[PDB]
Parts: structure tokens; C-alpha cells; sequence
């Protein structure tokens, strides 16, 4: 989740 | 007139393509939708032959 | 699924909403803008991971809260609280034995109705003869009228 | 310039949709496969639900 959102890291 | 005979190629293949690609993408669909049925056919099938096997059991 | 979904009311639902907005991204592939089997092979390669039709169908039924064979939005809360081993303490022959003790508080062997209704009753929490029955019966799997050990096995699995 | 270019946009198109058509067209021979298989399965477990049928007789 962190690294596919990016800066909007946010699920998990 | 080779790029107007290249844009009608190129369009035209274009919609021809997106003939086909509409073609296959419905097939596409079709066979995911009849594809998920198939499979639930499948379950079912394979449902009634547990309900049938079990009762042989 | 009342763990799914009492996870859901102990914790916050701004996250719920945000599934939700996650789930309008979940039509994105879906050809239903639902998670069912396909749906969820798809959401999934847009959620990261891939389970199996079986996997995905089984999430499905792992989510079949109404068994709406699929993961609806609430079933894809569950599915976000429902993807992992975190079920702690294993409580089995020796744990649940420590307890077993208690619930068959007879030290005997059997969490009978009564057994579980008192063992319900200290919790301190509100104990219903619906959630005595209910846990009699996850229990009753042998159905002895009284919770055996391995009722009581087939009861708390994991349960902590 | 607008001639080839149109060729060349509509051929990007083209690109993009028939790379769609051979993504829909590679899919939908997957799920035509799959839906041929889970409908074997399905046909497979009818099979077998009559062979357990008529066992279970």
C-alpha cells in the first residue's frame, strides 16, 4: 500500500 | 495522397481493429461472463455430483 | 463474520469510508463494480495480491456475511480485516485445558449449557441463553447437550 | 504534415487498440479456454454426477 500510493500512502 | 491512403489505412485499421478489438473484447467479456457461469456450472456441477456422490456415499 | 465486523465497529470508519472510495475504484475491471471471484482476482491485482478462485470465491464465502457470493463493500472491509494469520495464543490442549477447567467448571470434562452460561456470566459482559446456545453449539458439534473439550476445540479454534 | 499525422495518430490508436484487441483477444482465449475447461469440468462433473447417479442407483 505504501509503496504503490506514494506520497497518498495510506491503507496499510 | 501515400499519407491519405496511410491515414485511411491507418484509420481504417484503426476501425477495423477497433472492430476487432471490440469483437474480442466482447468475446472477452462474454467468455469472462460465461466464464464466471461456466465455473458456477462448474461448482454447480460439481455441487449436484457431491449432493448425488454423497448420497452414493 | 461478527469479527469482521465488530473490527469494523472497534475500530474507526473513516477507514470504512475510504474502502468505500477503494471500492468505486473497485469498478475499475469490474464488469459488476462489486469484489466477486473474477472481481476479486482483479481487485486484488489492483489491491496487490492474487488469491485463487478458489481463494477469491473462498474470501467470498470468508466474506459471505448475507453469502452474497462476492465481496461486497462491507465484505471488502472484511476482506481488509480478514487477510492475515494474527489469532493469537493458539488456545488449545493445554491453553484451552487452563480454561476448559472453567468452562466445564465442573472438573469433569463437559462445558454444559450451565457450564456456559456461568462461565458467560463471570465474563461480566451481557450474557444472552442465545450467545450460552450459540457457543453450546459451536461447541456441539459432537452435540452432547454439553460442550466436550473437543466441542469446546471446535468452539474456541483460535478464539481468544 | 495533417495527413501522416493523421496516419500516425490514428496509427498510435491503432496501436493502442490493437494492443486492447491482442489483450482482449489473448484474454478472451484465456477465459474461451478457461470456459471451455471449467465447462469440461462442469461437463466432467455432469459426467461424473451420472456416473454417481446412476451408481448411486
Amino acid at each position: 500500500m505504501q509503496a504503490l500510493l506514494g506520497a497518498r500512502a495510506k491503507e496499510s | 495522397e501515400e499519407a491519405e491512403k496511410a491515414a485511411d489505412e491507418s484509420e481504417r485499421g484503426m476501425k477495423v481493429i477497433e472492430s476487432r478489438a471490440q469483437k474480442d473484447e466482447e468475446k472477452m467479456e462474454i467468455q469472462e461472463i460465461q466464464l464466471k457461469e461456466a465455473k458456477h456450472i462448474a461448482e454447480d456441477a460439481d455441487r449436484k455430483y457431491e449432493e448425488v456422490a454423497r448420497k452414493l456415499v | 463474520d461478527d469479527i469482521y465486523k465488530a473490527a469494523v465497529e472497534q475500530l474507526t470508519e473513516e477507514q470504512k469510508n475510504e474502502f468505500k472510495a477503494a471500492f468505486d475504484i473497485f469498478v475499475l475491471g469490474a464488469e459488476d463494480g462489486c469484489i466477486s471471484t473474477k472481481e476479486l482476482g482483479k481487485v486484488m491485482r489492483m489491491l496487490g495480491q492474487n488469491p485463487t478462485p478458489e481463494e477469491l470465491q473462498e474470501m467470498i464465502d470468508e466474506v459471505d456475511e448475507d453469502g452474497s457470493g462476492t465481496v461486497d463493500f462491507d465484505e471488502f472491509l472484511v476482506m481488509m480485516v480478514r487477510c492475515m494469520k494474527d489469532d493469537s495464543k493458539g488456545k488449545s490442549e493445554e491453553e484451552l485445558s487452563d480454561l476448559f477447567r472453567m468452562f466445564d467448571k465442573n472438573a469433569d470434562g463437559y462445558i454444559d449449557l450451565d457450564e456456559l452460561k456461568i462461565m458467560l456470566q463471570a465474563t461480566g459482559e451481557t450474557i444472552t441463553e442465545d450467545d450460552i446456545e450459540e457457543l453450546m453449539k459451536d461447541g456441539d458439534k459432537n452435540n452432547d447437550g454439553r460442550i466436550d473439550y473437543d466441542e469446546f476445540l471446535e468452539f474456541m479454534k483460535g478464539v481468544e
